[PDB]
């Protein structure tokens, strides 16, 4: 999921949180269908389905 | 003079009141990034017929 | 001073109950406040009738003003017919040294300067009475100087209080728990202590205090580094939960700026009236001690010798 990173992103600002996929920051998507399915996609586009 | 009606008061009492006014912790401070976050305060005493 | 001193007579009335004589001779060492350098008076004038204002009754907190008004002076030796007494802000004796007992709870050290309080204190709380003159003695409480500028400190914020409709009657010092004793303050001399309070705190601002509240948010990032710094704020101050909201910065540019020194101008107003304020609320520290034989602790009950302080 993105749940353990959801429930994460609330926290401190002053209390520093660095989360890189892939060397990326995770980009959120709701759904994947077999029309865009994007296999060997680069940069942390990430799913929660 | 100063400038006239350029002072305001105190939100010492104010801001202390709410918890969701914006802190600094001793790490924020003299950081940029929270610099702008909490309130900003310039007093101006040119005016001041100062005891001596 | 003379190359005698000078020592005042407090004549005794003849009319003596035997019981009060001799309640005379255990005021050996006690401080008398005298209303004038004249060199005789009577015990009518040193006792708390005459020590009253007209009509109205002081309290603790107003019975301050009344000292400095008055030559405060220590008794000497108890004679059968009069009270040899020498004063204080006159020159003290011709040797420079007076006993003192300690009608105290707290022992005292060797250097430390005395200014002396009224009967404040729950329990000790002890007035001498001379029933056949039918007067009373409220005798005052020597006490180390940064004590009692605690006491006052303590009695002028209660008042402040009063003005408004938890908890200020706690002390502590050599680690004694010690509270202390009031009811009521009279509304009169809590604005004569509040009005010498906030005149004397406004002439410390002056155009160099705005560039000092610039190292406000400099203190709370420094008590992170170091816990001597930590020793300041002690999570009571206002200055802690002032820097997490307020970031002040520095007005500019000053006027005459190159002529002048603004830093410089406002420490040394601030050292003629907020640091001389431990002076304007109570009495001055006239008196500290020098023990001779060398005591370390003069105990509560006790004489002591007694050398004025400048």
């Amino acid at each position: 999921d993105c749940d353990a990173l959801m429930r994460r992103a609330a926290l401190d600002r002053h209390r520093d949180c660095r989360v890189s996929a892939g060397g990326h920051d995770p980009v959120y998507a709701a759904a994947c269908n077999v029309a865009t399915a994007d296999f060997n996609r680069n940069d942390g586009q990430l799913l929660h389905n | 003079p100063p400038a006239p009606n350029r002072n305001p008061d105190f939100p010492l009492a104010g801001l202390a009141a709410n918890p969701q006014t914006p802190r600094c912790s001793a790490g924020q401070v003299t950081n940029p990034q929270f610099a702008d976050r909490l309130y900003r305060w310039q007093p101006d005493l040119r005016g001041r017929p100062t005891a001596r | 001073m003379l190359a005698d001193g000078f020592e005042t007579d407090i004549a005794i009335p003849s009319g003596i109950s035997r019981p009060d004589a001799a309640a005379l001779q255990r005021c050996e060492g006690r401080v008398v406040f005298l209303p004038t350098i004249r060199r005789q008076l009577t015990l009518a004038d040193v006792a708390h009738e005459s020590f009253v204002s007209g009509g109205v009754s002081p309290d603790t907190l107003g019975l301050l003003l009344a000292y400095r008004r008055r030559f405060p002076a220590v008794i000497t030796r108890v004679l059968p017919t009069r009270i040899v007494a020498c004063p204080l802000d006159v020159g003290l004796t011709h040797a420079g040294t007076v006993n003192l007992r300690n009608t105290s709870p707290v022992d005292l050290c060797n250097g430390d300067p005395i200014s002396l309080v009224p009967p404040v204190f729950e329990g000790q709380a002890t007035d001498v009475r001379l029933d056949s003159l039918d007067l009373t003695l409220r005798f005052p409480v020597p006490l180390p100087s940064p004590l009692a500028r605690e006491i006052v400190a303590r009695l002028v914020a209660r008042g402040i209080r009063d003005l408004n409709p938890p908890d200020l009657n706690v002390l502590y010092y050599n680690g004694s728990r010690l509270s202390l004793l009031a009811d009521v303050q009279q509304l009169g001399p809590v604005n004569a202590e509040l009005r010498s309070l906030v005149l004397n705190m406004v002439y410390s601002i002056t155009e160099g205090t705005t560039i000092i509240l610039t190292l406000i948010p400099r203190l709370f990032a420094l008590s992170a580094q170091d816990g001597y710094v930590n020793a300041l704020l002690q999570m009571q101050s206002v200055t802690r939960e002032a820097a997490q909201l307020i970031h002040p910065e520095a007005p500019a540019l000053m006027q005459d700026g190159e002529r002048r020194l603004p830093l410089y101008e406002a420490l040394v107003a601030w050292l003629t009236h907020a640091g001389q304020l431990g002076d304007t609320l109570a009495l001055a520290p006239v008196v500290r001690v020098c023990t001779f034989d060398g005591a370390a602790v003069v105990r509560s009950g006790d004489m002591a010798p007694v050398i004025r302080y400048p």
